[PDB]
Parts: C-alpha cells; structure tokens; sequence
C-alpha cells in the first residue's frame, strides 16, 4: 500500500518519461522458447487493451475456465449448431525478469467436420513492467497488456465474460503522436545485415474539414548513414538527438514543397522492424526484436491505469 | 410422469410450475427435459419449467438458458379472458459457507447475516446497493479495497467530460453519477483512494465550468495527507483558478473548504481516542498534525486577505470568510 | 441546526467504529471456531460408514 | 438566496443523517445480539455426538 502511494506521486508529477533511454538488445531466443508457437504470433494484426490485475487466477483451474467459456460464448449467439472450442495454451520463456508472472494464450479453434481454422486470438502477457508489482498484492496475477486478433463483437462477448468473473475491465489503448517518434527513432537505433523493408510515415493535416494524407518512405540504409551523424554519443539515446533527427527529416521536406509537417499529426510508422497505428493496431514483422518492442508497449500499459 | 402423454404438455406443466420447491428439482428430471428438448424442440411451456430450474438449482443443469423478456405463461391478470374461454376453446387435445447476495430484499435480511456474505461479481453493483455500503463501513480488508480502485479509476477516465465528442446526454449521466458518489463519500465519512487520484490529474485540465458544483464537492471529501504534499498538485492548480474566475467561484472555493476543515478535524478528533497501540508519546505526532493544519489556515487567510484586494472590499465575499473562522 | 447535525456526525462516527472493531472481534471468533471445527472433526473408521 | 437555500439544503440534511443515525444503530444493536450468541456457542457439538448420530 505504501509503494502503491509512491507510484502516484510519479504520475501526479509531469514527469514520467526519462530523456536517456536504452538502446534495445538481440535477443537471442532459447531452447525453452518454442520456436513453432513464435512463428504464428508473426505476420498478424493485433488491437491492443490494457487491463487491470486479475483475482484468483490459478494455473490448475484452466480445464473448469476452459467449459465455462465455451458455455457462455455459444449462449451469447444464441441471445442475439457451432463447432468452437477455446484452447487455454501456456508459453515458456519468454519473461526476462523472474518477478513476473506466467504469460499464455487464448484462441478459438474450429472443430474438424471433415488442424482448425483459428478465428479469435487472445494474448495475456506481462513483458518488463516490474513498477506494478509492488503495487499489488500476492494474490493479485498482474498481467496488464492484452492483444486481441479478429473481430471487435467477439472480443465484447469474452470481454464480458472477464468483468463478471475475475473482477476487471478492458480499456481501450491508444499511442500519443508525440510517441511515435520515439519508437520510430528506436527502429533506425537496430542492427541489421538482412533483407529489409522501408521506413513508411505518414502525417494528417488538422486543419482542413477533410482528410489530407502524405505517404512518406525512407530507404533504411540512406535511414542509418542519416542517423549516426546525429547520434555521438553511444550506448544513449538522448533528448536532443532524437529532435534534431526529427527536425532535419522536416527542414529536408521543407525545402521542396515548402509545408511544415510539424504542424500535423504523425499516424502510422512502418519500419523493416514493425508497424505501426495510434489506436492500437500492430504488425510485428521481426523475431529477433520480439521482447524489446513488447516491453515498451508494457511501458505504456501501466501508464494509463495509473 | 404425467408427461408421457403429449396432448397434455402445456397443462402439465403449469401444474409443475406451481409445486416446485428446492428438494423437488432432481437431476434425472433435468435429464428427461433435455431429452425432450431435443425430440420435439422449443416450446414455452417447456422453456419456462427449465427458468424456474435456473431459478431454484443452477448447478443441476448444464444447458445454459437465454434471459429474454417473456410472460411465460398465463399472466397479467386476465382471469376474464380466462371465463370465456373456458365454455369452448383448448378443451379438446453454524454454516461456514456464503449467503447469495439477491436474496437480500431488504433491511432485516442483512441484520440476521453479516458474519457469511459472499463477493459480487463486479464491484459496479456497490454503489447501486445502500445495503452493501453498510458492509464497506466495518470491512478493513485489503484486496476488496484494491479491486473497488482498479474498477472506479478507470470509470472516471474513459467516461469522463473532455474524453468525448462533447456530449450533452453523456453528461448528464456523468453529472449523475457524480451524484451517487458525493452521497457514498458522505456515508462512508472517508474519502475513496480512487477518487483524490483522479483530481491529480483533473485539477491542471479543468478551467472553472462545467459541472462546477460537482467538482468542488469532489475536493470537499478527501482525506487527509501531509501539507506538502498537497500544495503542488492541489493548491498550485486551486489559486491559479482562484485569483482568476468569478466571484461566485470565489464564494465556492471557501464553501468547500468550510466542509473539507470539517472532516479533517473530525478524523483527527478521534485519531487520539482509537490509538492505544503505540507506546510512544503522540506528540510528535500530534505536533506533526499541529503545522499541517495551522499552515492550512494560514494559507486560506492568505487567500482570504489577497482576495478582498481584488475585489475591493465587497460584503457577499465577506459574509464566507467569517463562515470559514467559525469552523 | 448545524451543532446538532454535527454532534448527528459524531456520533455516528462512533458507532460506526464501534461496528467495525465489533465485526472484526466477531470475525476473529469465526476464525477461532473455524480453527476448532477443523480441530473437532478427527476420525479414522468413519469412512466405511 | 444562497443562505437560505443553504438552509434549505440542511433541512434535507436534517433528514438523511438522522436515518443514516437510525441505520448505524440498528447495525449496533444487531452486531450487539450476533456478538451475545456467538460467544454463547463457542462450544459446538461434541465430537462423540457426531459418530452415535450418524
């Protein structure tokens, strides 16, 4: 309770964010890490919720969850024959710190009336965020970030299910514009001697009654000899480097076209890393940064319960 | 076992309906009406049997019903449609366990059991029932208080007034449950750990409207800290409103702050009484709550004498600074 | 009105804490005798019966 | 018109906490009757009593 007073006072302050940050390391993926379940989680869209912690959440009590769930999501179509089946599946490996708890997964797999075609997947997971550990109890299993794949009437129906059962409730997620400059900044920080795809912006002009889009692509190895004449001090990633990067990307548009982008509202940045969105849509397209962009979606997860 | 005959289903059953107790619902009788579900379908008379089973032995049936809004059966007192068709129409073929929570109805219900209540399935329901804010007032536990914060913070920052397209509807239920939560601070005598969270992050983004008397009846109920914590997140952002709105806001601030020196004297009126544990002498303590309250005064006095200079000297400011002097 | 309103609050403030010291005497007893009903229920040939 | 409504707000007020007075007391005099027979049956059933009944 006592460090549960200390975290406020951190957001009731206006800092929250330190100026020297990490440049993110490989991680290499272990034995322990299936290399066959990694694989699925690639290549698909997420919209992501954040989520308090949950109440007596056993790792024994998943078979009594498993028949519940696929009694009530059968009844809630019938409210408004089907072949679904949930599957409770748990990954290993993953956590880099030994303070956190057990991530797994949630799907829906169809039945064989000849594997099945997944059509809802859900992903509870607790990647670096150690801050709200503290704050809650032993009792409480604190998996804050959740990522959800299929339609937004499926994810109400299960989202239903979490509120009368584990006392909790889904929010939604959403990426400041401010903050996708830092991620797009720790996109061209990486190392890479691959096949790459290219840095994707695009800005919205507010002040218009329509929509007014730019599409905006960078070659990634014109992107790395761009960032090391402004990044000199190594192993930080500075305050000042990250806006003069962002200043020189605007004054090379601006001697073109003559239109200050700064005025508009960054949206989508796709990089050879990831992808991506504002409100919470995802595309990870790479293994070997898996945990390093997850933790920093964990960053921002606690931030907007506390 | 009058239901081996299929022309007598529907008047069988409402039969069945009326003599149904709790040692009269059986699990081979669950079995029988699946089976008959399955061979000649849905039916209303066999649908609402299986309601009162739900309604009586839940863990029996494992078929899970919908909840609609149906009559059921005859109903809504028609028992002169009932004569008229009845000359020729459809006459020829100790305990250590839990109380659940919706059998309290009403007051003695709870009096005669509160060492055995069970936990709801959401913590939105407290604030609906006055019967469970009497259970808040004598339960100290720990995670029932955690989880009552996890729910009522997020309830304040997604449906808040600014996060929206300027709805006037949605503020009205937001003005009205802001009216459920000053009456739950009241009985309560404390204020919610929720609730002096959200005007940390509120009192830099409010302007001085809005829902004005709602707001400053929220700061009137919090709880009390230490003076220096307080002054750069509540009286840093307050003056900065203070000096610079309306005089009816001006009037407003002391009104709340007549009611929030009322409930922090009243806890530390009884702090002295209901501490026997500490073997060392109060007075430290108490002569570290002496200069948190002696610079709120003070404080308020120099909001009051720097005010009356703005004004210069107007009685309708001067009728609530004396107001303020007699608490 | 306002003396006798809060003399009102005082006192329910009073039986307020009253009830909560008395409810947490009440469930330290109800833990007590959960202590001896586990502590009253040993037996080994009962389990044929 | 501001003190005024002020009395006519604690009037209401008059009303609200003198039955949130009369609900604290008919919480102190249940918890009072609850405490009287619960420490009148520390003592449960014996534990010879359990094995002749059944």
């Amino acid at each position: 309770l006592q460090k549960r007073l200390e975290s406020v006072r951190k957001q009731s302050s206006f800092i929250l964010t330190p100026p020297r940050r990490k440049i993110p390391q490989c991680s290499q993926l272990q034995e322990d890490v299936d290399p066959q379940k990694v694989a699925f989680l690639l290549h698909k869209q997420w919209t992501l919720y954040s989520l308090t912690p949950l109440y007596k959440f056993s790792y024994s009590n998943l078979k009594e969850y498993s028949r519940l769930l696929n009694a009530f999501i059968v009844a809630e179509k019938q409210k408004g024959d089907f072949n679904i089946k949930v599957i409770f599946s748990t990954l290993l490996g993953m956590k880099g710190t030994q303070r956190d708890p057990e991530a797994f997964l949630v799907q829906i797999v169809s039945k064989s009336q000849l594997e099945g075609k997944v059509l809802w997947t859900g992903w509870f997971c607790c990647v670096f965020g150690d801050s709200l550990l503290e704050t809650v109890s032993e009792d409480f299993t604190c998996l804050p970030l959740f990522l959800a794949n299929g339609a937004e009437s499926n994810t109400a129906i299960i989202g239903t299910w979490f509120q009368k059962t584990f006392d909790c409730y889904f929010s939604p997620l959403a990426i400041n514009a401010f903050n996708l400059s830092w991620m797009a900044a720790m996109w061209t920080a990486c190392k890479m001697d691959h096949y790459v795809a290219t840095t994707e912006f695009l800005w919205s002009v507010p002040c218009s009654p329509q929509s007014l889009d730019i599409s905006f692509a960078i070659h990634p190895e014109d992107a790395k000899a761009l960032w090391d004449s402004v990044h000199k001090t190594p192993g930080e990633v500075t305050q000042e480097e990250v806006d003069l990067f962002m200043d020189c990307l605007y004054s090379h548009f601006h001697r073109h076209f003559k239109i200050h982008l700064s005025a508009t509202r960054l949206v989508r940045v796709s990089t050879s890393v990831a992808s991506a969105h504002t409100d919470g849509k995802i595309k990870i397209l790479c293994h070997k940064y898996l945990i390093g962009v997850l933790a920093y979606l964990t960053e921002l997860a606690i931030f907007q319960i506390e | 076992a009058s239901l081996q005959d299929d022309a007598l289903c529907p008047y069988v059953c409402h039969l069945l309906y009326l003599l149904t107790k709790k040692e009269n619902v059986k699990p081979f009788r669950v079995r029988k009406l699946l089976d008959l579900q399955a061979k000649m379908g849905m039916q209303p008379h066999l649908q609402a049997l299986l309601s009162l089973y739900k309604f009586f032995a839940p863990a029996l049936i494992s078929v899970s019903l919908p909840v609609r809004k149906k009559i059921y059966f005859k109903n809504s007192e028609n028992l002169w449609k009932t004569a008229l068709l009845a000359v020729k129409q459809r006459n020829r073929g100790n305990r250590s366990g839990s109380f659940p929570l919706e059998q309290l109805q009403s007051f003695p219900q709870l009096l005669q059991n509160i060492h055995c209540l069970e936990l709801p399935s959401q913590m939105g329901s407290v604030l609906n029932n006055s019967l469970l804010l009497h259970y808040i007032n004598c339960v100290r536990d720990e995670p029932v208080l955690l989880r009552f914060y996890y729910w009522l913070s997020q309830t304040l920052q997604e449906e808040c007034i600014w996060y929206k397209v300027n709805n006037y509807e949605h503020g009205k239920e937001f003005t009205n449950f802001l009216d459920t939560i000053i009456r739950a601070e009241c009985f309560l005598q404390e204020g919610f750990y929720s609730c002096e969270a959200f005007l940390y992050k509120s009192l830099p983004l409010w302007d001085g409207l809005c829902c004005r008397s709602q707001f400053l009846q929220l700061v009137s109920w919090i709880p009390f800290s230490s003076f220096s914590e307080v002054k750069p997140l509540l009286f840093d952002h307050l003056a900065q409103l203070f000096f610079t709105s309306t005089i009816y806001f001006k009037c407003s601030v002391l009104q709340s702050l007549k009611e929030l020196l009322q409930n922090w004297l009243l806890w530390l009126s009884m702090d002295i009484h209901m501490k026997p544990v500490t073997n060392s002498p109060l007075e430290t303590t108490l002569g570290g709550s002496m200069n948190s309250v002696s610079k709120l005064i003070h404080y308020v006095g120099w909001l009051s004498t720097t005010a009356m200079r703005l004004e210069s000297n107007n009685t309708f400011l001067l009728h609530f600074i004396l107001d303020f002097y007699e608490k | 009105l306002e003396e006798k309103l809060l003399d009102i609050r005082k006192k329910r403030l009073q039986l307020k804490q009253a009830s909560e010291s008395k409810l947490l005497e009440i469930q330290t007893e109800k833990n007590k005798q959960k202590i001896d009903l586990d502590s009253m229920e040993n037996s080994e040939r009962i389990k044929i019966i | 018109s501001t003190k005024e409504s002020k009395n006519e707000k604690l009037k209401e007020d008059l009303e609200r906490e003198q039955r949130w007075l009369d609900e604290q007391q008919q919480i102190m005099e249940s918890l009072n009757v609850l405490h009287s027979e619960l420490k009148n049956k520390v003592e449960t059933f014996s534990e010879s009593r359990i094995f002749n009944e059944l």
